[PDB]
RNA sequence: CGUGGAGGUCAGUGACGAAGCCUAGACCGUAAGGUCGGGUCGAACGGCCUCUAGUGCAGAUCUUGGUGGUAGUAGCAAAUA
RNA sequence: AUAUUGGCGAGAGACCGAUAGCGAACAAGUACAGUGAUGGAAAGAUGAAAAGAACUUUGAAAAGAGAGUGAAAAAGUACGUGAAAUUGUUGAAAGGGAAGGGCAUUUGAUCAGACA
């Protein structure tokens, strides 16, 4: 269960790779605006990669919701988790990557007690 | 003495794979040789036959 | 060369006495960083310039 | 030592290694691929025949 | 083709390819190299995937060695499991 | 140091030399000789706008 | 949006594993990027408010280092054996 | 009272962190080069402790396989971590004179989430 929302539509599901990120290892896939005066990518020719522009902005009513319908919140300890006690249908706590296993089981205990959804409960747990 | 011989033998790996003829070969090759990059040959004589 | 002067012969004698690979017991000392004779010389392989 | 990929039972298997080994790498890749998956005795016989010029290592790459 | 215009060539190759492709796929599926169904008891959907953990429990249950468990990680898993068993011991 | 990257003796190799025209260390027998010398882009060269 | 260092704060994270690295495993962002899972690792490192700057690379016949194809190729045929 | 990139002795730093900081963190003005004046580098990291792998076995030997030390040899004097280029093997797949990229979907492989 989550706070009600419409369908989560993503106007561009594919990642915006950089122009020649495939041709060269030295060119990363991190997006970069092509600044060349004769860049067919910048001039927006037919048959080239799409570039980010504000038209692809997600719906404001849905912009930060995960597929479960929650906005993700990073928690590192029980104290951080309890800030979502009154916001349980609008937020789901995600446990930070560096929280140790014992502190993670403490977090899961408190989260289940408060009913807060935890995004990655499987975590470092190898019971 | 066996440990000493082992360490002496196990050290020479990097020098041998550089073909360093022992401990006495410390020939250094320059990064680039300016005589190899002659310039624009064909005017006058050139730097080599 | 043959028919030397004494000064040259003394410098060559120093060079001969230095023509030594590392003594092994050096390698066994505590906190030893010396592993090879980095200042080793050879007659065909680097001249000593008198 | 860490071996490469391995996909057999260790109790019923045996390993051998030679490292930093002064032989041509291309030719060794051709001769090792000539005896990949072969029966061991048959592979040894085949290599002894290769020394004897009765059979040849196929050079593929 | 241009020498045999009355034989299908592309279509014959595509039929042969689809036959050989799913014969190979079925061979892989029968040997079980493919992962089981999501509803299977042997599947790991929704649960963490770890080569090290799988090898540790395969050695405890008692080969593939491209997937190898280091003695370092084996000791770490044993220690973590001791902690987890102590936690279940304080639970019960 | 204001002498940092400047202590090297080097001059550009000229034009038509099939190498970049950065100053290169003269002399020989050391591996350092022939290497780009002064620019900020060069290993061992000055930093851009040395901090004063 | 991101990076090195500084003041403040979370009595923040951390040997029950910090950082880093690898990963057709996941998620958020139009994007800069951010988050999580697994492996590896083994000792430190983050969020926020600010301060500061040697702060972001695809190029400069860029610099230094490393590595390929070429390629098991040219070649190892002067000086009678 | 003033000056002080030298010498000697100190104390600091919003500095640099091994391609940086002095050229030099290391037997660095060393190695090396040049007749000479001069030019002038590369190079730090096993582990808490060498406990640096006794012994057996295959091999002429290097080494290999066992064994063993160590918390860990996924730390073996090529040693913390161990990227990319590049390469080997394995598994999958494609290929009738490019490869790559855009949109869409087939197919195969893989994979996350939820309880009127």
């Amino acid at each position: 269960a989550s706070l009600p929302h419409p369908k989560i539509v993503k106007k561009h599901t594919k990642k915006f790779k950089r122009h020649h990120s495939d041709r060269y290892h030295r060119v990363a896939e991190n997006w970069r605006k092509q600044k060349g005066i004769d860049s067919v990518v910048r001039r927006r020719f037919r048959g080239n990669i799409s570039q980010p522009k504000i038209g692809y902005g997600s719906n404001k009513k849905t912009k930060f919701l995960s597929p479960s319908g929650h906005k993700t919140f990073l928690v590192a300890n029980v104290k951080d988790l309890e800030t979502l006690t009154m916001h349980t249908k609008t937020y789901a706590a995600e446990i930070a990557h560096n929280i140790s296993a014992k502190n993670r089981v403490v977090i899961l205990a408190r989260a289940k007690a408060l009913g807060i959804k935890v995004t990655n409960p499987k975590g470092r747990l190898a019971l | 003495r066996s440990k000493a011989d082992r360490m002496a033998k196990m050290e020479r790996r990097e020098r041998n794979r550089h073909a360093k003829q022992g401990e006495s070969d410390r020939h250094n090759a320059v990064s680039l040789s300016k005589h190899l990059f002659s310039g624009k040959r064909g005017v006058g004589k050139t730097d080599f036959r | 060369a043959a028919q030397k002067s004494f000064r040259i012969k003394q410098k060559m004698a120093k060079a001969k006495k230095q023509n030594r690979p590392l003594p092994q017991w050096i390698r066994l000392r505590t906190n030893n960083t010396i592993r090879y004779n980095a200042k080793r010389r050879n007659w065909r392989r680097t001249k000593m310039n008198i | 030592a860490r071996y490469g990929a391995t996909s057999t039972n260790p109790a019923k298997s045996a390993s051998a290694r030679g490292s930093y080994l002064r032989v041509s790498f291309k030719n060794t890749r051709e001769t090792a691929q000539a005896i990949n998956g072969w029966e061991l005795t048959k592979a040894q016989k085949y290599l002894e025949q290769v020394l004897d010029h009765q059979r040849a290592i196929p050079f593929r790459r | 083709s241009k020498n045999s215009i009355n034989r299908p060539k592309l279509t014959s190759n595509l039929h042969h390819k689809v036959h050989s492709l799913n014969k190979k796929r079925a061979q892989r599926e029968r040997a079980g190299l493919l992962k089981p169904a999501r509803s299977s008891v042997n599947s790991k959907s929704g649960e963490i995937k770890s080569v090290a953990l799988d090898l540790y429990f395969q050695n405890k249950k008692n080969s593939i060695t491209t997937r190898t468990l280091s003695k370092k990680r084996a000791k770490k898993i044993e220690r973590n499991l001791k902690y987890a068993t102590q936690r279940k011991l304080l639970v019960d | 140091s204001e002498k940092a990257g400047h202590q090297t003796s080097a001059e550009s190799w000229g034009t038509g030399r099939a190498v970049a025209r950065i100053p290169r260390v003269g002399g020989g027998g050391t591996g350092r000789s022939g290497q780009g010398a002064f620019g900020n882009m060069c290993r061992g060269g000055r930093m851009f706008a040395p901090t004063k």
